[PDB]
């Protein structure tokens, strides 16, 4: 009813995809997304005239806006293509080109950590600039993720994440969430998705990846209330330990900071805030339960 | 006529009384209801024994309302002669000490209001004799007083005291009066060496 | 004092107070108490704050006021009078009390004598008015004055007593007693009249002061200063805040329950460019219609299952009937109260509730069986048409006290033997 | 009205005509857009797929409460024929045209497309000397060709023919001059996407026999093309429409290469105020405007006394209304102007009144009228004036020799719908003329 | 002159931003608000009048409260006739509050207001609530004289045995005994006691209230609190609430005793545990994690980048540069995204994309 | 605006019953 912006946050990784192709049987599987994701964003400008695009990819030392073009070329699609489709896939690819030409320079950079969580931060940013200048546009958000790569820790990727959520709430945002990899369920970005109302799709062969993103990610903001998510999964809204790494329904999370303890901590002393509790407060709670004798 | 029954729904009333032990009674229940939040109102004579020495800060004043000039009795043999006395000796017209002596009973009640520079009152002259005698107050309340509150009404009156009281409500700046009103050692040292 | 637990918990006649009045919790009640056999104290002590509610609407009164000053009679005119404004006529002015218990069941009824009271002089002397001796009065109430004199009389001594240095003014008048001067003009002296006597404006004066200390004074019942009040604040250090701050670590074990080489990543990401410099085929996008009704078929099994959910995500309308529906949310209801007292005693943590745990035990085994019974009398009743529905409604209530039991029953099988 | 007035004329097209039209991607990325959102995104979901998929599955997407949506977006699919349902094993099986969707894969994925929508030359023009002055000039001497005012260059043959063809610009030879009608001022108070889609549906309708689909795949490809920017030349009838599309201000000729303008990006979709007027009490209009064609328009129905550079002073009377009553406008829609181009200050003040009015009595929420009633109530007065006498032409009946023959006549009126006036006692009745005939066969019968 | 005026007053108002240090903050609250109905609060000094704008503010201070204080509690008391009223019960369901003011904006205002019954009714009503809560009292007093019946200083004393603390916002001038009040009962802070001077000022107070206020060194009363995480279910039937006993489609299943429950957070009406989702902890990390302020960069040295680089827009070129930078990370940020970055986000993106 | 108007011209008791009843003989048993 309304145009409505789309920004695809694509986690590109040379770590991540070639683990994939070394478990499958899929070389190149990369490209695969990329015209892939070039022809679903050609359908997004096509459901209307009036609606932008933007591309945020997330590399190994930080995050670049691929599209549009910053600070104001070589052939890869036909110039035959639809004027305004070509003038934002050309730009895409050559800056997929050039990203690739600087990571490779570093490609022995040691980069321990994802940037997701950034590339996320910012694609928020650009939605309520856009938002604010243009008077009465929606937004929606995209976050094409290759979780086949093991991960060192997703531990620090939780707080970043829930405030996207909250500032997604606020601007009533859409983000979905695409998986490509082993494992089935990310919980974090599963969440992320039932908490604002997206979509959480995980698909396991990167061929055939327009029938999903036409069918399940094409839903525009002005038809999310009428349009049922083909969402299958089910989340508990829970978070793990901070010194046992196990789900927890019932347990203990410190006042002062709001860290949650499966257990009591050791030395009765917070490991987080270094608080100290009071020994009678917590004989209480380790009290067994009461049975007649 | 009433007026009594309106100030009692908003404030208590007390009355300076001839006894002294009364009247000093009196100021404690003035100042227990100006301390609990109930609002009171005093009555007293601006010659009387309040204003010899009782002073009013913070809580206990915030609006002073003189009532006339506090003129003495003209007609009383004693002052008459006290008056021809002082024009035939020190040569002062009689008027103009009579105009000091109220004047000066006038800014003994003003001057009962503030303690510190973190206290704040609206003062009040009602009469229209004291459009003239803005020369014969003391002179940090003449600099005070300003041009357009010569000669003003009781509505007028009214919204600026209004406006006064929620303007002083604010917090102050601190750097507004880190060294213009009040002074640390550092300051005095720097005033000191400037000085000198 | 009487607001605590204790008193909350033994106050039987505030219990029945707002138990009349408040319908819904007289229905969870009569259920709980009257049948079930609940004992009272343990139904109130999960509500105790309720209790303390109700008593706090009524436990509070008004500030006292001048009440005769707002009395304005506005040839015949109305004056409008209320039971609180008697009972503050009465609170403020304690004459008025002692005529009025002494009189209105032996002589005139209430109504003639507030008229009287009215037309007296002593309510006008008592508004702080000056008495005219023209103004013909109330015999009957003209009695009171002289006792009405012998009370101000009491009331200053009552208020007399030994005032602060600071703002002592009998200090200033004897400091120097031999003072002998000019006697202060008519103007700084009571008013007189001709004959000498006082005028009688002092006494109301006098009278409106008496009212203001009293009030003060009323407001203080059973229910270094010097140095302080005379320091002068502004010149002092500023107020410092004492906040603790914080500082929060992050160091969490990840969640508990092949490797790629450089060269292998490089030789890859020559691959990747040299195919997108090369050619890029955008049509290959498009399926080979083999895996295509794959991903539909999965797609919409998804879709069925969000749409199942979807189509159902004031209470809704139930199909059983009105009455069985009732009984069922009674059951339902008493079965919960059970569980909560039944948690509550259990997690205590102090074993001198043993008893009481046993007892909501047995309860809730009661309640195991009358759920049964019910199931089977709606079964027979209506040949298992409702049953399956009356059981799918009452399905996690039964789980609940199951668990409970069952709980119960390890726990006790574990201490005891 | 833009998207339902190219639906409804896209819907009247036949279905042998639709397939032929659907053949260029250029087209089908224009119509495709007009669809409603539920539409567009099954067409998006079946697009993709190169299977059939049942009108169960379809409806299982949408929400009960998008269940009202569902039936409009498969109707209007439907009735363009761009879903064939076919009907096979007890299954209502749903399918696109093939057509449709080679051409939307072509169109999405980058394939092959016949140079649907052109080539680029490569030499630029400047848009804002050069293109936005040539089309703003020549809508400007159409529309004011249009409203009547006085112009040198008169338009050229073709769109006069259009306009007199047309019910737009009724023209007389015996009075020798043309005025505006209802439809056009209708037609000036719509909107500038509108009002292109109007002259170019009245041309669409005009043509005949330059093929209806070809048409459609040049107006469909100059929506697709970009202002400032060239385009090299194409079919034999798109040359000569070419030139012809020239004479409408929107693609413009050196005298081998067109350029598109701002109006041909203006067609795909859309995109203090100029125009907005403060009306006194006293009837008096300043239109904070400065612009010939809303000065000629406001001339309708304003007696203009004087104008400044930045406004136009006017006042009402009775003869302009008259005027422009009798050239078919309506009190409503000269309200409907005045207020869609009513000034801020009018309109705060409007609102301040709506709140003094709600304030005043919350209940009831009283309509919003920017303008003082006094005007509306004087412009339907003089409406009334003019509606005062009330004539008919037809014959009276009378000398009826039997009641029940007079009555059965006059009933006979009714029921068809023909009958005026009657009178009993008189046994008397009057009919239209149009009925005049039907009567006298049921009375010879 | 008057851009660089404006200039100028930007860097001023970023001044007191500059200050920001990691205060502990009490995320568990249990806030009183008691609203002033006299018949001082009749005046058109506030249009319509002090009464509806004041429910209105009320309204949506609840609503912002409830959204950014998860897990607190709150009930609401009024000062009709010099008596306090319970209008609210204390609660965690924003919807009951709604309701109840929207049920009081009806009345109209009479009466004079009464400080010591409302100070002892949210005594009364804050003495059931555990150890490790902040219990706050917000009043808006409009009159300039109270009326009671007995000692407000001993109720005071009481307040400060209780730790309960106490915001006043007034609305003509500072009360004496209200002054008292905020002082002794926040430690001798005085700045817990605000008069308004514009409807703008009374609506930047009210969202100012509801940030958590940070807690006294020597107050200690660190613990942990037993809580559980519920999972949600999907079922077909629609089943009996152990909360409000009716009939609801679905509700999260306590992980202690089974129960459902409709909505959350909540305390469990069986086994009196508190049930909590990871979101509504995750509300509140911004307040014990705040992001350093950004200082602007001068303009004598030379920039990174010519676009920002949260939002990839051009910096405008003219006197003073318009760019804000992450001590942290270093990235330049344009003036619009700072504020939003350090008023909805509470992540830098420079920060999280920087690897370590 | 009258314009086109024609111109003008020529059961809860029973509960409480049993509530006293009950404490009625709560009050008895007490006593
Ligand atoms: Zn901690
Ligand atoms: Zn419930
Ligand atoms: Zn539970
Ligand atoms: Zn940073
Ligand atoms: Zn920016």
């Amino acid at each position: 009813e309304s145009p409505s912006l789309l920004t695809v946050i694509i986690e590109i990784a040379p770590k991540l995809w070639t683990t994939f192709d070394e478990e499958g049987n899929e070389k190149g599987s990369i490209i695969k997304v990329l015209e892939a994701l070039i022809v679903f964003l050609n359908a997004h400008l096509a459901f209307n005239s009036a609606n932008k695009v933007a591309v945020i990819a997330a590399y190994s030392q930080g995050i670049k806006y691929l599209y549009p073009e910053s600070t104001s070329d070589l052939k890869i699609i036909n110039s035959d293509m639809y004027r305004r489709f070509r003038n934002v896939d050309e730009t895409l690819v050559e800056e997929i080109y050039k990203l690739f030409e600087l990571e490779k320079k570093q490609i022995e950079q040691n980069s321990q950590r994802s940037t997701l969580a950034g590339a996320m931060s910012a694609g928020l940013t650009y939605v309520n600039r856009i938002s604010k200048e243009s008077v009465s546009l929606k937004s929606r958000l995209l976050v094409l993720t290759c979780g086949s790569g093991s991960s060192k820790d997703e531990i620090f990727q939780y707080i970043p994440i829930m405030n996207c959520i909250f500032s997604a709430t606020k601007m009533k945002c859409p983000i979905d969430v695409v998986k490509i990899g082993g494992s089935k369920e990310s919980t974090f970005l599963q969440q992320t998705t039932d908490a604002t109302n997206g979509v959480y799709l995980h698909v396991e062969s990167t061929e055939g990846l327009i029938q999903y993103l036409a069918t399940a990610m094409f839903i525009d903001p002005s038809l999310r209330p009428i349009i049922v998510k083909p969402n299958h999964g089910s989340v508990d809204f829970r978070t793990s330990c901070y010194l046992t790494g196990r789900v927890v329904a019932v347990g203990f999370i410190c006042s002062v900071c709001l860290c949650v303890l499966s257990i009591i901590p050791p030395g009765n002393k917070c490991p987080a805030c270094d608080s100290q509790f009071d020994e009678h407060v917590i004989a209480k709670l380790k009290r067994k339960p009461v049975v007649p004798r | 006529m009433g007026i009594l029954d309106e100030v009692w729904k908003h404030k208590l009333i007390l009355v300076e009384t001839p006894d002294a032990q009364e009247t000093s009674l009196a100021l404690e229940t003035y100042r227990k209801a100006c301390s609990n939040g109930r609002g009171a109102i005093l009555l007293s004579v601006a010659r009387g024994k309040v204003s010899e020495g009782i002073d009013f800060d913070h809580q206990y004043g915030r609006t002073v309302l003189m009532i006339g000039i506090p003129f003495q009795y003209t007609e009383s043999r004693i002052l008459k002669a006290r008056l021809e006395f002082m024009r035939e000796n020190y040569r002062i017209r009689e008027n103009d000490f009579l105009s000091f002596d109220a004047m000066r009973h006038a800014a003994q009640c003003l001057g009962r209001v503030l303690r510190g520079k973190d206290d704040y009152g609206v003062m009040v002259l009602a009469d229209r004799r004291f459009s003239r005698k803005r020369s014969q107050l003391p002179k940090w309340i003449a600099q005070g007083l300003s041009d357009a509150d010569l000669n003003l009404s009781t509505d007028m009156a009214i919204s600026n005291t209004k406006q006064f009281l929620r303007t002083m409500a604010q917090p102050t700046d601190p750097k507004d009066q880190e060294g213009v009103s009040v002074w640390s050692y550092e300051d005095l040292i720097k005033h000191q060496n400037s000085r000198k | 004092d009487s607001l605590s637990k204790e008193k909350l918990l033994t106050n039987l006649k505030l219990q029945q107070s707002l138990l009349k009045g408040n319908k819904v919790l007289m229905k969870v009640f009569q259920e709980t108490v009257i049948n079930a056999g609940l004992p009272p104290s343990e139904f109130w002590s999960t509500r105790i704050p309720l209790l303390r509610a109700f008593a706090l609407s009524t436990s509070q009164k008004v500030g006292p006021y001048n009440v005769l000053s707002t009395i304005k009679p506005v040839n015949k005119v109305n004056v409008n009078l209320s039971r609180e404004k008697i009972l503050n006529i009465f609170e403020n002015y304690p004459i008025v009390k002692k005529a009025y218990t002494d009189n209105v069941p032996k002589n005139f009824k209430e109504p003639e004598f507030w008229a009287r009271f009215f037309s007296s002089k002593l309510f006008r002397k008592l508004r702080g008015e000056k008495i005219m001796q023209n103004d013909r009065g109330d015999v009957i109430i003209d009695r009171y004055l002289t006792l009405d004199q012998e009370f101000d009389r009491k009331d200053d001594d009552m208020l007399l007593h030994p005032v602060k240095k600071i703002i002592d003014l009998d200090g200033n008048i004897q400091d120097d007693p031999v003072v002998r001067g000019n006697r202060p003009d008519f103007t700084m002296q009571p008013g007189v009249d001709i004959n000498g006597n006082s005028d009688g404006t002092v006494d109301i004066l006098k009278g409106m002061n008496r009212l203001s200390e009293k009030m003060i004074m009323a407001l203080k019942n059973e229910y270094n200063d010097e140095r302080n009040e005379l320091k002068i604040d502004d010149l002092n250090e500023s107020y410092k805040t004492n906040y603790a701050i914080i500082h929060l670590k992050r160091n969490a074990h990840e969640k508990t329950t092949l490797k790629v080489s450089n060269q292998q990543m490089l030789q890859q990401l020559s691959l990747v460019m040299d195919n997108l410099i090369n050619k890029l085929d955008l049509n290959q996008v498009v399926p080979n219609n083999e895996v295509s009704n794959k991903i539909n078929k999965r797609v919409i099994t998804a879709i069925k299952i969000n749409a199942k959910q979807a189509k159902h995500n004031l209470e809704v309308k139930s199909t059983l009937p009105i009455d069985l529906l009732e009984s069922c949310r009674m059951l339902h209801t008493t079965c919960c109260e059970f569980l909560k007292h039944f948690y509550i005693h259990f997690q205590s943590g102090e074993q001198k509730q043993a008893s009481t745990v046993k007892k909501l035990y047995n309860h809730l085994k009661d309640c195991i069986e009358k759920l049964n019974e019910l199931f089977q009398d709606v079964l027979n009743g209506d040949g298992e048409s409702m049953s399956n529905t009356c059981t799918a409604y009452l399905k996690p209530v039964l789980n609940s006290i199951t668990l409970a039991t069952h709980k119960y029953d390890e726990y006790f099988n574990e201490y005891n033997n | 009205s833009l998207k339902h007035s190219v639906t409804q004329y896209l819907e009247e097209i036949p279905q042998q005509v639709q397939n032929r039209l659907y053949t260029s991607p250029a087209t089908c990325l224009a119509i495709y857009r007009i669809l409603p959102p539920l539409a567009k995104f099954f067409i998006m979901a079946m697009v993709f797929n190169e299977n059939e998929v049942p009108l169960l599955d379809l409806d299982k997407w949408v929400n009960s409460n998008g269940k009202l949506q569902f039936q409009n977006a498969i109707k209007s699919m439907k009735s363009l024929h761009l879903l064939i349902p076919n009907k096979s094993s007890g299954t209502l099986m749903i399918n696109l045209n093939p057509t449709f969707k080679i051409s939307l894969r072509n169109a999405l994925t980058g394939g092959e497309v016949q140079n649907s929508f052109g080539v680029v030359v490569e030499e630029n023009v400047v848009s804002l000397d050069l293109l936005d002055e040539y089309s703003a000039n020549k809508w400007e001497t159409i529309l004011h060709f249009m409203v009547g005012t006085p112009l040198a260059k008169i338009p050229s043959e073709k769109v006069l023919n259009l306009l007199k063809h047309s019910k737009l610009m009724e023209e007389v030879n015996s009075t020798g001059e043309f005025k505006i009608t209802n439809e056009g001022f209708q037609f000036l108070l719509q909107e500038i996407n509108s009002q292109l889609w109007t002259l170019l549906l009245q041309y669409l309708k005009m043509i005949e026999t330059m093929d209806l689909v070809d048409v459609l795949h040049f107006i469909f490809m100059l929506g697709a093309l970009e202002v400032g920017k060239a385009y090299k030349i194409l079919s034999e009838t798109q040359r000569i429409m070419l030139q012809d599309m020239r004479d409408y201000g929107l693609v413009f000729q050196k005298h081998s290469i067109f350029y598109p303008t701002k109006l041909a990006l203006m067609l795909t979709s859309d995109t203090i105020p100029d125009g907005s007027l403060i009306v006194e009490t006293n009837f008096k209009i300043y239109s904070y405007s400065n612009s010939p064609l809303q000065i000629a328009v406001l001339s309708l129905f304003v007696h203009l006394k004087a104008r400044f550079v930045n406004m136009v002073l006017g006042q009402i009377t009775r003869e302009s209304i008259r005027r422009a009553l009798t050239n078919g406008i309506t009190a409503d829609q000269i309200i409907a102007y005045l207020e869609t181009h009513a000034h801020p200050q009018m309109r705060r003040l409007a609102e301040e009144k709506l709140e003094k009015k709600l304030e005043l009595d919350p209940n009831c929420k009283e309509p919003l009228q920017v303008l003082p009633p006094t005007v509306v109530d004087q412009i339907r007065l003089w409406q009334l004036e003019l509606d005062r006498v009330i004539t008919y032409e037809g014959s009276l009946y009378s000398d009826f020799e039997t009641s029940q023959e007079y009555n059965l006549l006059s009933k006979y009126a009714q029921d068809i719908g023909v009958l005026l006036w009657k009178d009993d006692k008189k046994k008397k009745f009057f009919i239209s003329k149009e009925g005049n005939s039907q009567v006298l066969d049921f009375a010879k019968r | 002159a008057s851009l660089v005026a404006s200039i100028v007053e930007a860097r001023k108002k970023r001044t007191a931003k500059k200050n920001i240090t990691p205060y502990q903050r009490g995320i568990i609250r249990s806030l009183i608000l008691t609203l002033d109905c006299s018949e001082a609060m009749l005046e058109k000094d506030l249009r319509p009048n002090r009464h509806a704008m004041i429910i209105q503010y009320a309204i949506d201070f609840v609503h912002e409260f409830f959204d950014q204080n998860p897990i607190s509690q709150m009930g609401i008391i009024i000062m009709r006739n010099g008596l306090a009223q319970l209008v609210s019960q204390v609660s965690g369901n924003p919807q009951d509050h709604i309701d109840a003011l929207k049920s009081i904006r009806k009345q109209e205002p009479k009466g004079n207001p009464s400080l010591q019954n409302a100070l002892e009714m949210a005594r009364g009503l804050l003495l059931p609530v555990p150890a490790h809560c902040t219990r706050e009292v917000l009043i808006v007093f409009g009159s300039l004289s109270t009326t009671d019946p007995g000692d407000i200083h001993q109720t005071i004393d009481s307040l400060v045995s209780e730790k309960i603390r106490v915001k006043v916002l007034g609305l003509s001038a500072q009360v004496a005994i209200c002054k008292e009040l905020c002082k002794a009962t926040n430690y001798g802070d005085e700045s817990f006691y605000k008069i308004l001077l514009d409807e703008t000022h009374l609506k930047e107070l009210f969202n100012e209230a509801v940030t958590p206020l940070p807690v006294n060194k020597i107050n200690k009363g660190f613990t942990l609190v037993k809580m559980g995480f519920p999972t949600r279910i999907f079922e077909d039937t629609p089943t009996f609430c152990s909360c409000h006993s009716k009939l609801v489609y679905g509700g999260y299943f306590c992980p202690n005793c089974h129960s459902k429950v409709c909505s959350l957070p909540t305390v469990c009406p069986c086994c009196d545990l508190m049930l909590i989702l990871s979101t509504h902890l995750a509300r509140s990390y911004h307040h014990l994690m705040p992001l350093k302020t950004f200082a602007e960069v001068p303009t004598t040295e030379k920039f990174r980048s010519e676009d920002c680089f949260s939002c990839q827009s051009r910096f405008p070129i003219l006197l003073t540069s318009s760019r804000y930078r992450c001590e942290d990370c270093k990235q330049e940020f344009c003036v619009d995204c700072d504020v939003f970055i350090h008023e909805i986000l509470h992540n830098c993106p420079g920060c999280e994309s920087k690897p370590v | 605006s009258t314009i086109g108007k024609t111109a003008l011209g020529r059961e809860e008791r029973e509960n409480e019953k049993t509530l006293n009843d009950y404490y009625a003989a709560l009050a008895k048993k007490q006593a």
